[PDB]
RNA sequence: GAAGGGAUAACCGCUGAAAGCAUCUAAGCGGGAAGCCCGCCCCAAGAUGAGGCCUCCCACGGCGUCAAGCCGGUAAGGACC
RNA sequence: AGGUUUGGCACCUCGAUGUCGGCUCGUCGCAUCCUGGGGCUGAAGAAGGUCCCAAGGGUUGGGCUGUUCGCCCAUUAAAGCG
């Protein structure tokens, strides 16, 4: 991942790249650093405690990687009447039935992209930032009001 | 016939802090210290012992979880309420006590243990702006 | 938190558009500020105002005239204003523009040893039928063996009155900086000629 | 949304065990439970 | 009565192993109540852990084994009436 | 499971522990009658049904009976149980 700069410390990991550096704090166990032209992770015991705590990081870091290497995505939908949004700078204001339009605060490190009035996506480097920003959204409208209304992801609805 | 009595000693203090310790596991040793239980010139009726001083309060580990698991009922106003308080609170809202209490329930119940608790001097330091002879013990 | 000592003086009513208003006439007066208390100093952060002027050197040792305002310490004593700190040189009165809401504080009139059911609007007892000696009486006060005592709060006959009262959100009607006055919504504790201290509502 | 002797209505009714409560549930709010 | 802060219940979620899939959970993180803690009001330093600040009054005159355990006048102030 | 009913036993009290009901004054419990949240629904909406958090605060006035209780009248967010 040539664009990556994997820094290692006691129990934390600073991953740098074309996008930015991030903190991936982990357990003071393993002292797993960067072995080879890539990154590895080991463990001590075979205790359900470690195995679980292990691998968990295998992924963890692995994301700081893909993250800097252009990690964005987070698409949304709509449907109905005034169910749409008009990007106001870095934040948006989508309206949905509510007698008062909704102004969604613009999170830092996270970018809001309004492709159209309907479809919408959240762009940014992380997850805890993006996903947490799935609430900031879907939380506006539900789903099964015998469908149509409400915003969605990219997945599919159920009657 | 025999006898074994000590004259008027001279309070030899002690400055201390092992915030890397578990209060209690520590407190005891502090209490043990308080009353002259280590110094071989015993007299449970006298009131001679270290003037123990603990700095760098809190920072104290505390085994398993006391995230509201450790409650401090301690307070019973009088009309209908027995105000309870979890650890987290004391830590944030003025700690020190955390350890203080741990010491009280280790010092004897009389006006003495009452007097001995008067010796203990804990602060949320580091910094014990109150000494002229800190003999930091390990 | 705009302070200002003052004294209740009575009350009447005025009009507006076409509706009558109950107004109590407070009389705050120029309050020679005579002390401050910065966190570096005392630790709070307030202002020691002063009131009733004239005073034939009955100041003795606490002359504390180390502030021009001295003007002969106003025996009507001084009382801070928790978080106030204006241009130290007499707190005007024009501190309040009409339509503002204050939180007046004063001393409730002393009702002496008040009887329960006056002190607590208790029921009392039949003025007929049943007995005749327990008319005004608190009835029972406890239970039996358990708990076996009176609660540490039971309301009982007692000294009631002459106390610290604080009525809130009183609308400031008119303000006569001329003769130095203040008008509000009647509900202000204490007899006329009382040490009352006007503040600023906490509705916000 | 329940309390005893369950065999897992439908497979969708996966046992969701969190905090302390053992509430198993499918996609179906009818096939939903909570110990 | 409240605004408003903070921490939570049930519960709603993001990331995510153990278990290559998947899960709100195990390490992690968000939102969540007339409720909880802090706010509003009142008491309150007998809080012997006896707090803080501002301004005042100022020297032993004489008695053992020397800090009074003893008196004779004060001061600033304080009571009496 | 709880100790609110009806009972069993006969341990303290027979040189005495006044025993229904009302009134007055209440305080506590949650197994919640309202008012706060929430999951399901054979939930379109408005209603409901059920289970889960949660007592901060509420929890009316009359007719009949000594009544507690009930049944009625008129309301209510509700007219909670112990």
């Amino acid at each position: 991942p040539k664009g990556v700069s994997v820094e290692v410390a006691p129990g934390r990991v600073k991953v740098k790249g074309p996008k930015g550096e991030l903190e991936v704090p982990v357990s003071p166990e393993m002292r797993v650093v960067v072995e080879e032209g890539v990154v590895r992770v080991e463990r001590p015991s075979d205790e359900r405690r470690h195995k679980s705590l292990h691998g968990l990081t295998r992924t963890l870091i692995a994301n700081a990687v893909k993250g800097v290497s252009e990690g964005y995505s987070k698409e949304l939908l709509i449907k109905g009447i005034g169910y749409r949004a008009r990007l106001v700078g870095r934040a948006l204001e989508l309206t949905v039935g509510f007698s008062h339009p909704v102004v969604v605060e613009p999170p830092e490190g996270i970018t809001f992209e309004v492709p159209e009035p309907t479809r919408v996506r959240v762009s940014g480097i992380d997850k805890q930032k993006v996903g947490q920003v799935a609430a900031n959204i879907r939380a506006i409208r539900k789903p099964s009001a015998y469908h149509e209304k409400g915003i969605y992801y990219a997945g599919e609805p159920v009657r | 016939m025999k006898t074994y009595v000590p004259k008027q000693v001279e309070p030899r203090w002690v400055l201390i802090d092992a915030e890397g310790k578990t209060l209690g596991r520590l407190a005891t040793k502090i209490a043990t210290l308080l009353r002259g239980k280590h110094r071989p010139d015993w007299t449970p009726n006298v009131a001679m012992g270290d003037f123990v001083v603990v700095v760098n309060a809190d920072k104290i580990r505390v085994t398993g979880k006391k995230l509201e698991q450790k409650i401090y009922t301690r307070y019973s106003g009088y009309p209908g309420g027995l105000k309870k308080i979890p650890l987290e609170k004391m830590l944030a809202t003025h700690p020190e006590r955390v350890l203080e209490h741990a010491v009280k329930g280790m010092l004897p119940k009389g006006p003495l243990g009452r007097r001995l608790f008067k010796r203990l001097k804990v602060y949320a330091g580091p910094d014990h702006p109150h000494q002229a002879q800190r003999p930091e013990k390990l | 938190m705009k302070g200002i000592l003052g004294v209740k003086v009575g009350m009447t009513r005025i009009f507006r558009d076409d509706r009558a208003v109950p107004v109590t006439v407070i009389l705050a007066g120029p309050c020679p500020v005579v002390q401050r208390r910065t966190p570096e100093k005392d630790g709070y952060t307030a202002v020691q105002l002063g009131f009733l002027p004239q005073n034939p050197k009955r100041v003795n040792r606490p002359l504390k005239g180390h502030f021009a305002k001295a003007g002969v310490e106003p025996v009507r004593i001084l009382r801070e204003i928790r978080d106030f700190n204006p241009e130290g040189d007499t707190v005007t009165v024009e501190i309040f523009k009409p339509g503002e809401r204050v939180d007046v504080t004063g001393t409730s009139k002393g009702r002496g040893f008040a009887g329960v059911m006056k002190r607590w609007n208790f029921a009392g007892g039949p003025d007929s039928h049943g007995a005749h000696k327990i008319h005004r009486h608190p009835g029972s006060i406890g239970n039996r063996k358990t708990p076996g005592r009176v609660y540490k709060g039971k309301k009982m006959a007692g000294h009631y009155g002459a106390e610290r009262v604080t009525v809130m959100n009183l609308e400031v009607v008119d303000v006569i900086p001329e003769e130095n006055l203040l008008l509000v919504k009647g509900a202000v504790p204490g007899p006329n000629g009382g040490l009352v201290i006007v503040r600023e509502t906490k509705k916000a | 949304k329940v309390r005893a002797s369950v065999k897992r209505i439908c497979d969708k009714c996966k046992v969701i065990r969190r905090h302390g409560r053992v509430y198993v549930i499918c996609e179906n709010p009818k096939h939903k439970q909570r110990q």
